C-alpha cells in the first residue's frame, strides 16, 4: 500500500476510520483489529449539527459533578559527575 | 489500582546515564580503551599520545551529558512554574479560566503527592439532560420593554417564564425580576405578554 | 559522516554510539511537533457543522466560515494566510494533514457561533446569536438594552472591521 | 573525465554553454552532467535510500 | 596513511552534526512555549470570554 509517508508492507488497507492508534503519517494510522493489521484514515470525531435557530434554546435540567486527576512532574534526580575521576 | 508522564523522567535520565557509563569502554582510536594497560606496557613518551585520544573522547561524552541535562531541566522548570500556579489558583480559590482547572465548571481541587511530582483531584460541574425552550430578548407590557435582571426568557409552549440561565427553575415575571427600558418598538424579537 | 564508505564505517565505530545519541534527540523532538499540534487544535469531541440558513442578527461570518469551492475547504482568510507564507537527510510528514487543522478550526468556529462557550464545558447548547452577544456585553459590566438598542450599529462595525483584516492581508 | 559519484542518470531539459561541462545546485552538489563523446547532458539523481 | 586523514575529517563532521542537533533542541524548547501559549488562548479566548 502506498501512503505519503511511505510504502507500507504487510497491513490491509481497510475504508472505515477509526480513532488514531498507531500514527504512521500524513493522515494514515494502523491497528490490530479482527487477527489482522489494518491500516485507515483517522477520524476526528463524530458530526454534530446543532439545533440552532433565533428563537431556540437549550436550558440544563440536571448536572453531573465529576472528579478527574491532572499529573505534573516537579523535581528529577540530583546526580553529580567528579570530571576527573570519569 | 496513567503514571507515564513521571517515568517518562525517570526513563529518559537513566538511559543518559547509561550512554555515559558505557561510553568508558570506546578507544576513540587508541589501543586500549582501559588506561592501564596503556600504562603498563608503553613508556611516558609513547604513553602519552595515547593518553590523549582517550582523554579527548571522554571529554566531549561528558560535555553531551551535561548540555542535555541543562536543557532538561529547563523544561522540568516550567513544569514546576505551572504547578505551583495550579496550586495556587485551583487549591487555594477557585478559577475562572477556562480548562484550566479540569474540564466543566470549577469547583475545587485536592492536591496529591507522587514521586516526583504532584497529582490534582478536580472537582467540576457539568450540566446536563437539556430540554428545548423558545427564547424572547424583552417583553412588552404597558407599551414598555422588559429585561431580565439575572437569567433568560423561556416559554413551555403556551406560558412564559424567568430561569436562571445554567439550571431550568421557572418563575414568573414580575416588576422584581425585570427592568424596564425604552418602548417595545426598537429590539427586534420583542414579545408580549 | 562516510557516505557509503566501508573504511570511514569502520574508523566510527570507534567512537562508541555517539550516532545513537544524535537520533534519538532528534527522534524525541520530532514526536513533539506533533504532540504541539494535537493540543492547540484538539479542543472538540464532536465536529460541528454550522446550519444552512444563516442568520445571526445581522452579523456576517462568510470570510471565516469554510468555502467549498476552495483548495483543502478552507476559509476566505485561511486562503491568503496560506499564500502568503539529498545526503542522509530527510524530512518527515506532519501527522495531521491541513486539511485537518482546517477540519478541526472550522468545528471550533461553527461550536461558538452556534453554542457560545457552552461546548467546552459540556454538550452544546444552543443559543441565538444576539442574546449570547448581550451575555458578553453584561461579562463586560454593560446592560443588555445597550445591546439591543444599537443591534445594527454593533452588527455594521463588526462587519465593517472584518472587512479591513482582508484588507490588511 | 574525474567527476566521479554514484546514482541514476537520466535525460534532460537543460541548456548548458558551449563551454560549460557540468551543473550544481544551491549548496554545490552535483546534479547533471555532460558526457565528452555524445554532447547530451544528463539528470543525476542519488539512488533511493531512507 | 589515509586512516589519519580520514580520522581529521570525521572529527570535523561529528562536530558540525552535534553543533546542529544541540541548536535543534534550543529552539524547539522555544516553539514548545509558544504552542504552550496558543494552547491556552485557544481555551480561554475562544471558549470563553476572559
Ligand atoms: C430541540 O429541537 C430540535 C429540532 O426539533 C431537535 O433536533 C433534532 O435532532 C435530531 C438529531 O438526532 C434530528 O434527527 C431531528 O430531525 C431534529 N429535529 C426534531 C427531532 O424535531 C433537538 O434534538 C431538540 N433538543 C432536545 C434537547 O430535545
Ligand atoms: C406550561 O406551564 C404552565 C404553568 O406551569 C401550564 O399551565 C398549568 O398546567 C397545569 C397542568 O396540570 C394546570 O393544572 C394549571 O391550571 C395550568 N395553569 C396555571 C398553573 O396557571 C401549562 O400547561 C404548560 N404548557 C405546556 C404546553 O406544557
Ligand atoms: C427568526 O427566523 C424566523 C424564521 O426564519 C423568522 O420568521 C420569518 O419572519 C418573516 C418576517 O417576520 C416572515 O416573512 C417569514 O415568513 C417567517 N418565516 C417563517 C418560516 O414563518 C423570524 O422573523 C426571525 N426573527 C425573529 C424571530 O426575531
Ligand atoms: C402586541 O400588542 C400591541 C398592542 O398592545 C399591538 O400593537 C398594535 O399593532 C397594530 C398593528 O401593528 C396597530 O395597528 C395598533 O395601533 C397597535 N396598538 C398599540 C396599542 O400599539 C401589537 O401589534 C401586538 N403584537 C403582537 C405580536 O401581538
Ligand atoms: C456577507 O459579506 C459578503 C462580503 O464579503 C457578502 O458577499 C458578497 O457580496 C457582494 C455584494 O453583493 C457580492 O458582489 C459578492 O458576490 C458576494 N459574495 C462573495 C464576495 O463571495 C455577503 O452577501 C454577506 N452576507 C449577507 C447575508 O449579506
Ligand atoms: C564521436 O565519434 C563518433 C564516431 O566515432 C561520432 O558518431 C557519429 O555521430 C554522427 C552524429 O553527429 C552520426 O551521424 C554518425 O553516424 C556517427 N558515426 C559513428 C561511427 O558513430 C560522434 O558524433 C562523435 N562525437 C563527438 C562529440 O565528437
Ligand atoms: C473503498 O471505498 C472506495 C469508494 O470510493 C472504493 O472505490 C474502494 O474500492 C474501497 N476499497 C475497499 C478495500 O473496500
Amino acid at each position: 500500500f502506498q501512503t505519503r509517508a511511505g510504502c507500507l508492507i504487510g497491513a490491509e488497507h481497510v475504508n472505515n476510520s477509526y480513532e488514531c492508534d498507531i500514527p504512521i503519517g500524513a493522515g494514515i494510522c494502523a491497528s490490530y483489529q479482527t487477527q489482522s493489521i489494518i491500516a485507515y484514515t483517522m477520524s476526528l470525531g463524530a458530526e454534530n449539527s446543532v439545533a440552532y435557530s433565533n428563537n431556540s434554546i437549550a436550558i440544563p435540567t440536571n448536572f453531573t459533578i465529576s472528579v478527574t486527576t491532572e499529573i505534573l512532574p516537579v523535581s528529577m534526580t540530583k546526580t553529580s559527575v567528579d570530571c576527573t575521576m570519569y | 489500582s496513567a503514571l507515564g508522564k513521571l517515568q517518562d523522567v525517570v526513563n529518559q535520565n537513566a538511559q543518559a546515564l547509561n550512554t555515559l557509563v558505557k561510553q568508558l569502554s570506546s578507544n576513540f582510536g587508541a589501543i586500549s580503551s582501559v588506561l592501564n594497560d596503556i600504562l603498563s606496557r608503553l613508556d611516558p613518551p609513547e604513553a602519552e599520545v595515547q593518553i590523549d585520544r582517550l582523554i579527548t573522547g571522554r571529554l566531549q561524552s561528558l560535555q553531551t551529558y551535561v548540555t542535555q541535562q541543562l536543557i532538561r531541566a529547563a523544561e522540568i522548570r516550567a513544569s514546576a512554574n505551572l504547578a505551583a500556579t495550579k496550586m495556587s489558583e485551583c487549591v487555594l480559590g477557585q478559577s475562572k479560566r477556562v480548562d484550566f482547572c479540569g474540564k466543566g465548571y470549577h469547583l475545587m481541587s485536592f492536591p496529591q503527592s507522587a514521586p516526583h511530582g504532584v497529582v490534582f483531584l478536580h472537582v467540576t460541574y457539568v450540566p446536563a439532560q437539556e430540554k428545548n425552550f423558545t427564547t424572547a430578548p424583552a417583553i412588552c407590557h404597558d407599551g414598555k420593554a422588559h429585561f431580565p435582571r439575572e437569567g433568560v426568557f423561556v416559554s413551555n409552549g403556551t406560558h412564559w417564564f424567568v430561569t436562571q440561565r445554567n439550571f431550568y427553575e421557572p418563575q414568573i415575571i414580575t416588576t422584581d425580576n425585570t427592568f424596564v427600558s425604552g418602548n417595545c418598538d426598537v429590539v427586534i424579537g420583542i414579545v408580549n405578554n | 559522516i562516510c557516505g557509503d564508505s566501508t573504511e570511514c564505517s569502520n574508523l566510527l565505530l570507534q567512537y562508541g554510539s555517539f550516532c545513537t545519541q544524535l537520533n534519538r534527540a532528534l527522534t524525541g523532538i520530532a514526536v513533539e511537533q506533533d504532540k504541539n499540534t494535537q493540543e492547540v487544535f484538539a479542543q472538540v469531541k464532536q465536529i460541528y457543522k454550522t446550519p444552512p440558513i444563516k442568520d445571526f442578527g445581522g452579523f456576517n461570518f462568510s470570510q471565516i466560515l469554510p468555502d467549498p469551492s476552495k483548495p483543502s475547504k478552507r476559509s476566505f482568510i485561511e486562503d491568503l494566510l496560506f499564500n502568503k507564507v539529498f545526503n542522509g537527510l530527510t524530512v518527515l510528514p506532519p501527522l495531521l494533514t491541513d486539511e485537518m487543522i482546517a477540519q478541526y478550526t472550522s468545528a471550533l468556529l461553527a461550536g461558538t457561533i452556534t453554542s457560545g462557550w457552552t461546548f467546552g464545558a459540556g454538550a452544546a447548547l444552543q443559543i441565538p446569536f444576539a442574546m449570547q452577544m448581550a451575555y458578553r456585553f453584561n461579562g463586560i459590566g454593560v446592560t443588555q438594552n445597550v445591546l439591543y438598542e444599537n443591534q445594527k450599529l454593533i452588527a455594521n462595525q463588526f462587519n465593517s472591521a472584518i472587512g479591513k483584516i482582508q484588507d490588511s492581508l | 573525465n574525474g567527476l566521479t559519484g554514484t546514482g541514476v542518470l537520466t535525460e534532460s531539459n537543460k541548456k548548458f554553454l558551449p563551454f560549460q561541462q557540468f551543473g550544481r545546485d544551491i549548496a554545490d552538489t552535483t546534479d547533471a552532467v555532460r558526457d565528452p563523446q555524445t554532447l547530451e547532458i544528463l539528470d543525476i539523481t542519488p539512488c533511493s535510500f531512507g
